[PDB]
């Protein structure tokens, strides 16, 4: 065929060198981040549980033994313990970036470097949105929200230290207490403008990010509204990771999810192409369903 | 608790995994030491440090 | 006058059951000038 | 694999232990190279341009070869051919350049330039007809460097002798007229009686990437359909394929530097 204009491909996600009206892409200025990537906030808030397989298993006590008085020379009467079974499994994080060798030669060799760090950014935030806030598919049968939807434990109003007050009251309704908050940055305009009319003093450190001494989380999702705030005691939160961000490079395989500009599957080798693969297995439980509540404008 | 030793001193902070490891400087973090290099040695079973 | 290359957009991610295919994504930056 | 028809493919580029009619090449005797292996004229000729980056066009080719022939036939074949592909990629930089022939990608050629500027003598080869050829450079003042030639024509150039000094003016031996080297082209598409002439120092070449070699056990052919249309795959099929590309730019930096000799 000798057809030398560049391979158009669908969906777009091919880097190249070269673009479809000619342009030919050298002197590239290496791009610079405006930003501070972004830290898995339930690997922050939650507790690390070590797990070999994709599946654990837990056991907690449940019944204690009563005890009897019994006089002189009675029959002493009997009792029983008891315990209850939990269970978590993990699910896998992943993505493939396709690049022509052209680009990787002729304008960007550092890609696969500069992508690591904003893939693992990707799985952080996947993360975060699918256990904090069930959001983006949650593999899981298990988040924080879902368990807070079960027990309807949840306030409606406005930021007062009145209702912030009854929120953490609720958790110690159960016999927990509140470890933490989390809350979505834009709403410290409302935390930072509510004072104690007896003691006169404010509620919220602007300094140190605490809220009733708790320390505060904030949230970059855009699912978690202004007026809404959480609370939990986050040690009932348990996180496991079997496997570790691994990345790899392949030359040679085919890629069926992106099709050429004939409708033919992209193969790496006949092609000259080349691609990094990421993958990651994550694994989340709820220890206690009970653990956590809401704080929602009315 | 982590101790961290210079060629001039040693500096204290605390830390906990949940918060990140992010490093607060401990009560009188910095306490002064009058070698003039990093006082620890490691030692090498071999080229490798291998058991 | 000066010129200044920016990311614009990260790579996704996709929960893949056990054997699915990985679907891809693509990352982008945009160019500014002073 | 079980199968004791051998596999039709198409193109039938694939290379096979078993013919169609069903021999078997057992025992198989080591190729020996009939012809000196060709080598790139404007290589020879033109000036060289260090380039980073690419224009550049990617020339390439992919052997594949069925595992049965890479044992039982001819084991070393994959190191024996890199010469002869870049051979094959010699001959198609060289036509692509000189001639404007095998679809070439760039918009610069020798043939078009000589086409645009109509720097071409209608005549046979005679010692005027010659001078004539070199006066169409220099009249520009530019000066022939060199002749590229079609080897058959070496009968025609040993009958010319300069009436002055009444000598040949073609030295069979040196491969040199007037002086002036002769390189010869093997292909087929410069005729009998044509001759081109420049200053080849005019003409400017780039290579970012050298002859780059892959061999591959693993990856899916799909422009080498099974006979039911199925594409080949390598691993599955036990089939071995090696792939080659460079990048090779071209440049002409002034089209008036060339000239052609052609019959009436």
């Amino acid at each position: 065929s000798n057809n030398v204009k560049p391979q158009v491909f669908n969906p777009d996600n091919v880097m190249m060198h070269e673009k479809k009206d000619g342009t030919l892409m050298n002197e590239f200025t290496t791009p610079i981040l405006q930003e501070v990537m972004e830290n898995s906030k339930i690997m922050q808030l939650g507790k690390y549980e070590p797990m070999e397989g994709t599946e654990k298993k837990f056991t907690f006590w449940a019944d204690k033994p009563g005890a009897y008085w019994v006089g002189e020379g009675q029959k002493i009467e009997t009792s029983k313990a008891t315990w209850v079974n939990a269970t978590m499994r993990a699910f896998k994080l992943g993505v493939i970036l396709p690049v022509t060798k052209e680009f990787l030669n002729y304008t960007y060799s550092q890609f696969f470097e500069e992508m690591k760090p904003m893939i693992a950014e990707a799985f952080y935030k996947k993360f975060d949105e699918a256990g904090i806030l069930n959001q983006g598919n949650n593999p899981f049968g298990k988040s924080i929200a879902q368990s807070i939807e079960k027990t309807n434990k949840v306030i409606k109003g406005d930021f007062t230290q009145d209702n912030i007050i009854d929120l953490e009251a609720l958790l110690e309704d159960d016999e927990l207490e509140a470890n933490a908050f989390i809350s979505k940055t834009q709403n410290r305009s409302l935390l930072r403008k509510i004072v104690d009319p007896e003691t006169k003093e404010r509620i919220y450190d602007r300094n140190s990010d605490s809220l009733d001494g708790l320390p505060v989380v904030n949230l970059k999702s855009s699912n978690l509204k202004r007026g809404e705030l959480i609370t939990g005691d986050f040690d009932k939160l348990i996180y496991g990771i079997p496997q570790l961000i691994e990345y790899k490079i392949d030359e040679t395989a085919q890629l069926s999810t992106v099709k050429n500009e004939d409708g033919t599957p992209v193969n790496l080798f006949e092609q000259d192409m080349v691609a990094l693969r990421a993958t990651m297995h994550v694994a989340l439980h709820i220890a206690d369903d009970k653990a956590f509540a809401k704080l929602v404008p009315a | 608790t982590v101790d961290l030793f210079t060629s001039h001193g040693v500096y204290r902070y605390l830390t906990n995994r949940t918060n990140g490891l992010k490093l607060t400087p401990r009560e009188n973090s910095f306490e002064s030491h009058s070698f003039e290099r990093m006082p620890i040695t490691e030692f090498s079973n071999n080229e490798r440090r291998k058991g």
